[PDB]
């Protein structure tokens, strides 16, 4: 994982496509321009989306499918300074550098590559791909593993299926949903998608995205509001749609969470649904002026010790309290009192 | 004097000129 | 030329109160310190006695001022320092509203200086050359006009003079609260504080400031500042009275025997300095006669009742209690009068309820009362609860189902909750127009047709939300 | 320490059940599951009041001790706490 002082990495969303303009020659020590040009891909399917005519300034082109080897360490990857190298979304360590510089250009930034260098091109008002599940439209399916096939439609459609061969690995499948998802979230309007996919498995591919997206943010990378949602916290915000939500808006979680926005400040409390949609790690929000939310908490912390609870925490008080509610309403059981305790501040 | 502001705009026309780039890919003639 | 001036250490609560907090009228504090006050804030020391500074910092430190650091120099006084730290736990769960600052990782510890500006794009560039300065590595680097951050982890960023850490953002409905030049620099890993802190360095004051004066229109500084808003209270004192407690009961029971006997209601004002840290008693004896435009205030009233002669005739006096310091009280009468000033109010008169022996409240909500009486389970439509001094869990048991035959006819609005169950949710309303609704269940029919759930103040959805649905999962 | 304190608590625990709840459990109980349970209750000081009462009968065993209010409380949670089954009725009928 230490990775080698040669590489140079630059991560953007539009990088779906190979960006020609960025492609140079690197010089060695010799000083002398290197023309013969060595490109890999993770897959011979991207091999059909690299023009070699698209290289004016290089001699040769040569384009080869990465497969992992062996035989050397990454610790010290083989040096070939007869040729330039660039590496396009590689899903396995590098194990090969070009002369001089060696350019990586990414669309997904996992463990080998988080110890090197860094140039993130970030983006500017990212749209929100919107989730939902058909129980009326034109389904049109798209081939994941090669989405550059299919960008007319993802530009145009709107009804999208990803589908996934049982071939792919894991991390084949991880690189083309983060590709798809760069697509829409540069599309002009939200793009309506599903996935034909078992349950856990989705979720594990949210979680590798939210945990890629971490280390994007802990390079500097501009944050985006648009996310995934847990499928437990799916479940429940159908639930709270059964319950009082009759139709099946297009970004209904997102209308729930600002139909409690506008409550959240005047009653300064947390909407629940908040809270349910999250050990620890308890939120909180802010306005202009000081003050917490959960119990209008300061801004430093939960108090340690404000003042005495003898007359609710005694055994005698909970049990009177609990004996006249039960004689007033005539229950035998199934009825609990508590002490209000949690009171950090009035 | 100031930043962001024009690395911000150029981003985001780029990011659009990437978007109509895509539908480069038609092709209009071909030699094989 | 002249003596250095100075200052006894009587007069030290009143540099923290010029300081500390935001005040702008002087009139009441003495003259005579308020030379030195004056000559202090405007950052001239070479008139300002140096053994005052240190006695004056020493005393601060005394107090225990919650996150507070420093250093036994006077340096710390006159050039661009950190002098408060914090640290942030950022969690972004929350999706739905966005940082428009950069993104910080957690574990960070945090620097506040005293630096202050209005046009921070100007104190980019000095800025910029001294982090550059620091470091030789040009990655990652993030630039906005507000501030430079580097692996999420180090830098300097600017915002408003006071902020939450806590991973709060800007959600809940900003409001508006005026403000005066606000920003201030905030300083990102130890590295630059270090860096900041064995160097003494200025901001490059324009070549046309010759003057001393180190505040310029550009950017100023404030000594240990917090900017918390503060003003001179004009109350008319009739009868005041203090209490000592931390036992809540107590209050509540003040408050009780005050409300039932003559007023309609009283203010409860809860001020947001308490916590800061441990004052000294004559440091709370200056500050009675002062308020913050932020603390907290809430109305209390009571279920009131109809024709009694228990009746004040005219609204003459209203009740105020202070909570001037961590387990004290201040209770106070004043002449309503229009000039009065409170701390601003949120939303339009929000107005709590008080909660008397006769029923309880459920738990996890402001606004659940049960009465075990009438078997009634109830929701305040905006009015909400307090004073709860116990609390009651939910079970579906609480929902005793009536057993009526023929079905009971129902007039008004009615929302079917649980059709399969029978739960039915009514509106209702006190003679005192405190608007509420009934969740009853049982054997019940509407006059008319049964409007939708979704249709409701999202207040009592949220506790709708909390009541029906099973929390069995966690 | 010099006190099994987590066997003598399983002793009690089940010479408890077998007198007061009478469950279902039925196997041969010796002298020294009375005594760990003896010695269980006089340690743990929550257990006084138990302890105390079963004391009170070796000299007259025929009668109910006189108590007050709070102290038929605390002695009811106490048992509840030994017990761990708040789910039951144990409110005086158990106790003689």
């Amino acid at each position: 994982m230490e990775c080698p002082f040669q590489i140079q990495v630059c991560i953007s969303d539009r990088f779906f496509a190979f960006p020609h303009n960025l492609v140079e020659p690197q010089s060695d020590v010799g000083n002398k321009l290197i023309e013969n040009l060595i490109v890999y891909v993770p897959t011979d399917d991207d091999r059909l989306y690299i023009d070699k005519k698209q290289f004016p300034k290089f001699n040769s082109v040569l384009v080869y499918r990465h497969e992992h080897d062996v035989n050397i360490d990454s610790r010290s990857p083989k040096k070939t300074a007869s040729a330039t190298i660039v590496y396009w979304n590689p899903l396995v360590p590098i194990t090969e550098i070009g002369a001089g510089e060696t350019r990586v250009f990414s669309v997904l930034l996992t463990n080998n590559l988080f110890y090197c260098n860094t140039m993130i091109v970030h983006h500017e008002n990212p749209k929100c791909p919107i989730e939902f599940t058909y129980p009326k439209s034109n389904l049109r399916p798209i081939a994941c593993e090669i989405p550059l096939s299919h960008f007319k439609e993802l530009v145009e459609s709107n009804d999208f299926l990803l589908c996934f061969n049982l071939e792919t690995s894991t991390m084949v499948k991880i690189l083309s949903l983060k590709r798809i998802f760069c697509i829409f979230q540069y599309r002009k309007q939200p793009a309506r998608y599903v996935i034909n996919l078992p349950h856990e498995e989705i979720d594990n591919l949210y979680n590798k995205l939210n945990w890629e997206r971490t280390r994007r943010l802990m390079k500097g990378d501009v944050p985006s509001n648009c996310a995934t949602v847990n499928r437990s916290s799916l479940k429940y915000i159908k639930q709270a749609q059964s319950l009082l939500g009759i139709p099946d808006y297009s970004q209904t979680v997102v209308d729930f969470v600002k139909m409690f926005q506008k409550i959240i400040f005047p009653y300064q409390l947390v909407p629940n649904v908040i809270i349910k949609l999250n050990l620890f790690c308890k939120n909180d929000s802010i306005a202009i002026s000081s003050s917490g939310i959960v119990p209008i908490n300061m801004p430093d912390f939960s108090p340690p010790n404000t003042f005495d609870y003898s007359d609710y925490a005694n055994r005698t008080n909970i049990n009177f309290v609990t004996q006249r509610v039960l004689t007033d309403g005539g229950f035998s059981s199934g009825i609990t009192v508590t002490p209000v305790k949690y009171n950090y501040y009035l | 004097d100031y930043e962001k502001e024009s690395k911000r705009r150029k981003l985001e026309d780029e990011d659009f000129l990437k978007l109509k780039a895509l539908e480069f890919s038609k092709d209009i003639v071909n030699e094989k | 030329g002249g003596n250095l001036l100075t200052l006894e250490r009587d007069h030290f609560k009143y540099l923290f109160l010029t300081s500390y907090f935001d005040l702008k009228d002087n009139e009441h504090v003495p003259s005579e310190p308020m030379a030195f006050i004056r000559n202090y804030l405007n950052c001239t020391f070479d008139l300002l006695d140096d053994a005052v500074l240190m006695n004056y910092f020493n005393y601060l430190q005394s107090m225990q001022l919650k996150h507070l650091v420093g250093s036994t120099s006077t340096n710390i006084f006159k050039f661009v320092k950190p002098q408060f730290r914090f640290v942030c736990d950022r969690t972004t769960v929350d999706i739905l509203e966005f940082d428009t600052r950069m993104y910080i990782k957690p574990g960070t510890p945090v620097y506040a200086t005293n630096l202050f500006t209005s046009n921070p794009r100007k104190m980019m560039a000095f800025l910029y050359a001294e982090f550059g300065k620091v470091f030789k590595n040009k990655i990652f680097v993030n630039i906005n006009n507000y501030g430079c951050v580097l692996a999420g982890s180090a830098g300097f960023l600017f915002d408003d003079a006071y902020v939450d850490w806590n991973g709060v953002r800007m959600c809940a409905a900003p409001r508006l609260d005026n403000n005066m030049h606000p920003f201030r620099l905030y300083l990102l890993g130890e590295d630059m504080a270090k860096h900041f802190v064995d160097n003494n360095i200025l901001p490059p004051h324009p070549s046309n400031a010759k003057t001393r004066k180190i505040n310029n229109s550009m950017f100023m500084l404030k000594n240990f500042y917090k900017g918390l808003p503060l003003f001179k209270s004009k109350y008319t004192v009739v009868n005041s009275t203090k209490i000592v407690t931390r036992k809540p009961n107590d209050i509540f029971n003040e408050i009780d025997k005050e409300l039932n006997g003559n007023c309609p209601f009283i203010k409860f004002i809860q001020r947001d300095y308490i916590f800061d840290a441990q004052f000294p008693p004559d440091l709370l004896d200056l500050l009675n006669e002062y308020m913050t435009k932020s603390s907290i205030m809430k109305i209390i009233t009571k279920f009131v009742i109809e024709e009694n002669p228990a009746m004040s005739g005219e609204m003459s006096r209203e009740i105020i209690l202070d909570r001037y310091s961590v387990d004290n009280y201040r209770k106070l009468y004043i002449k309503m009068e229009i000039t009065n000033q409170f701390p601003v109010m949120y939303d339009h008169e929000s107005s709590y309820i008080f909660v008397s022996k006769d029923f309880l409240q459920l738990k996890g909500t402001m606004n659940a009362f049960y009465a075990p009486k009438q078997r009634i389970l109830s929701i305040l439509a905006v009015n909400r609860l307090f004073g709860a001094t116990e609390t009651i869990d939910f079970h579906p048991n609480l929902l005793v189902y009536r057993q009526s035959s023929p079905p009971v006819r129902l007039t008004g609005d009615v929302y079917v909750v649980d059709k399969n169950e029978k739960v039915f949710l009514v509106k209702h309303v006190f003679s005192n127009t405190v608007p509420a609704y009934l969740l009853i269940r049982g054997d019940y029919e509407s006059s008319s047709d049964l409007k939708s759930l979704r249709d409701l103040n999202p207040w009592v959805q949220n506790t709708l939300l909390k009541l029906l649905i099973p929390d069995s999962v966690q | 320490e010099l006190i099994n304190m987590r066997r003598y608590r399983n002793a009690a625990r089940k010479l408890i059940h077998h007198y007061s709840l009478n469950s279902t459990s039925s196997t041969e109980y010796k002298i020294s599951d009375v005594v760990m349970t003896m010695i269980f209750l006089l340690r743990s000081e929550k257990y006084h009041s138990l302890f105390k009462l079963l004391e009170t009968t070796f000299d007259d065993y025929t009668c109910r001790p006189q108590m007050t209010q709070v102290q038929t409380d605390t002695l009811l949670d106490a048992v509840r706490s030994l017990l761990e089954m708040p789910s039951t009725t144990i409110d005086l009928t158990t106790v003689d």
